[PDB]
């Protein structure tokens, strides 16, 4: 459960991202797929070659999907419903992935955002994707 | 664990690391994302906040015996249990420290890494290094498996 | 995050633990400190001998709190404040010590409400006292 | 690993365990309790509700050859690693189940245990139980480590 100060943290870290949010999106996807190749066997239907504009595409999905959880903090739940029927019910995503995309996803920030990716920001960001993952692999409708 | 041709590229950017602050960096984003590894610490001082745990010179000191121990791990990689026995005893035996938290060590590292060097750290070069942690955190979790 | 049938299930379990539940979370402390020894070390003060006054004094108080929160399952954070304090910010607990304690309680409550513990139950449950420990864990202030 | 003692203890308890119908509840209890572990088991049939998975014969039959190993690891408490070669390589390198998984099973099995033997499964036994599906869960993923 996140702080006020969390929240404020994560939305400075996000209006930063901006307009790469998809960039990012595809970049985490890309290094988790590298990093961690059992991940790979959740989209035998993809093509999963470097620099596929299939993983860009969905990077975009999955960015759009965060900046949509950013605006709804308070209610994660209300907002992540459609994706959590996805991942838990449907699609059955084990747990520990999510940290790998998470992890994944830090490590992109991180890279691009020297400046802001203040250990506090890091802090922040690292409960708040914990939150988004919690909510993405319960089963509550 | 790493084959030759990412043995090489392992030891090839790692030499380009700056030993001082990148472990540092890597203790002190430990304390201050996984706010509970913190108790290990107490000793240390203030650690009450970010700028107070990233200041603490207790915390800087101790960043740098780890990454010193990461740097030789470095250099027996292929037996890191070995490399890792003593530090197992210390860290399992002594100290407590559920092994659930080195892997948190491992990759506060690889973020660190990529901040420090940005576009210099790839997806490629994170990769190979994710196995490096990982065996490091495995080696240092031996007393226990 | 709990369903409307998971909240039904918490309460209607925890109901059947009625006046058992100062008992059974001796039990789970008990049970805890002997299969997890590590977890002792967060009560060197206390004498956690078989039968402890004072084990048996502080599982009193941590069924009380599980009482309080079943109570208020719609508000957790809200509700437990004073506890997440305590747990997060005071003694920080290494979070794994809370799946430890959960893994404990029902561990206890199966073998003294067998014909209750059904696998539904037991799912229910699981996910109410990993809601708890993750309250508990947070620095939300 | 366990002692004379924990160990001859856990083997008489375990002579008490009908290992048909204590395999099925656990395996059962797993998929409905960690419901991400359902997908792998898909060819099993319906596994869509609580009551599908209790009552799932596919489920009943895998998990009797579950506790059947478990039964052998008994066995062969000594040398749990050596036990577990084959079952190691064969969820590791071909199925893919994170390690994690392992443990949720070992722990599910402990409840189990004590929901159908109620005191009998006494604090102090229990304990040494912990030690066995610790061991036991650390040499299936010995291809992890
Ligand atoms: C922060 C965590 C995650 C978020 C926000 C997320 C978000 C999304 C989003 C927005 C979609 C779009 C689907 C649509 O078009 O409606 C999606 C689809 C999907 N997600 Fe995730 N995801 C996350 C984690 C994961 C993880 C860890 C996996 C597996 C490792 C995963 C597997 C999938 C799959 C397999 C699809 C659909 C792929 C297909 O269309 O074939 N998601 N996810
Ligand atoms: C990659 C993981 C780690 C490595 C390589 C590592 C290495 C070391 C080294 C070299 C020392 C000191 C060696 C010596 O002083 O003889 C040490 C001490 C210590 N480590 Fe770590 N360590 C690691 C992880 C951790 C973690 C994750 C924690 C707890 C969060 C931890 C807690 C400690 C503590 C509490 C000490 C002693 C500090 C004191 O004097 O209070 N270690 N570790
Ligand atoms: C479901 C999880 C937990 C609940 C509901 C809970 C509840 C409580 C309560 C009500 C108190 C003290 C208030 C009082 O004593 O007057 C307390 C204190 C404490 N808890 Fe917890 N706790 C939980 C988890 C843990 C865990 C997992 C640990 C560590 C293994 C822990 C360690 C302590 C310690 C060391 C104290 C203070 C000791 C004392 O006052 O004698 N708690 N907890
Ligand atoms: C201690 C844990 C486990 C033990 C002792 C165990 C034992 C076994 C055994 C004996 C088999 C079949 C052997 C054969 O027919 O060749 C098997 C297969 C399998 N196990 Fe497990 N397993 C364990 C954990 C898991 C876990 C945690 C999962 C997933 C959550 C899992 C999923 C499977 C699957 C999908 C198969 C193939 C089953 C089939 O289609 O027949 N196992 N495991």
């Amino acid at each position: 459960v996140l702080s006020a100060a969390d929240k404020g943290n994560v939305k400075a870290a996000w209006g930063k991202v901006g307009g790469h949010a998809a960039e990012y999106g595809a970049e985490a996807l890309e290094r988790m797929f590298l990093s961690f190749p059992t991940t790979k066997t959740y989209f035998p239907h993809f093509d999963l070659s470097h620099g596929s504009a299939q993983v860009k595409g969905h990077g975009a999905k999955v960015a759009a999907a965060l900046t949509k959880a950013v605006e709804h903090l308070d209610d994660l739940p209300g907002a992540l419903s459609e994706l959590s029927d996805l991942h838990a019910h449907k699609l059955r995503v084990d747990p520990v992935n999510f940290k790998l995309l998470s992890h994944s996803l830090l490590v992109t920030l991180a890279s691009h955002l020297p400046s802001d990716f203040t250990p506090a920001v890091h802090a922040s960001l690292d409960k708040f994707l914990a939150n988004v993952s919690t909510v993405l692999t319960s089963k509550y409708r | 664990m790493l084959t030759a041709e990412e043995k090489a590229a392992v030891t090839a950017f790692w030499g380009k690391v700056k030993v001082d602050e990148v472990g540092g960096e890597a203790l002190g984003r430990l304390l201050v994302v996984y706010p509970w590894t913190q108790r290990f610490f107490e000793s240390f001082g203030d650690l009450s906040t970010a700028d107070a745990v990233m200041n603490n010179p207790k915390v800087k000191a101790h960043g740098k015996k780890v990454l010193d121990s990461f740097s030789n791990g470095m250099k027996h990689l292929d037996d890191l249990k070995g490399t890792f026995a003593a530090l197992s005893e210390l860290h399992c035996d002594k100290l407590h420290v559920d092994p659930e938290n080195f892997k948190l060590l491992g990759n506060v590292l690889v973020v660190v890494l990529a901040r420090n060097f940005g576009k210099e750290f790839t997806p490629v070069l994170q990769a190979d290094f994710q196995k490096v942690v990982a065996g490091v955190a495995n080696a240092l979790a031996h007393r226990y498996h």
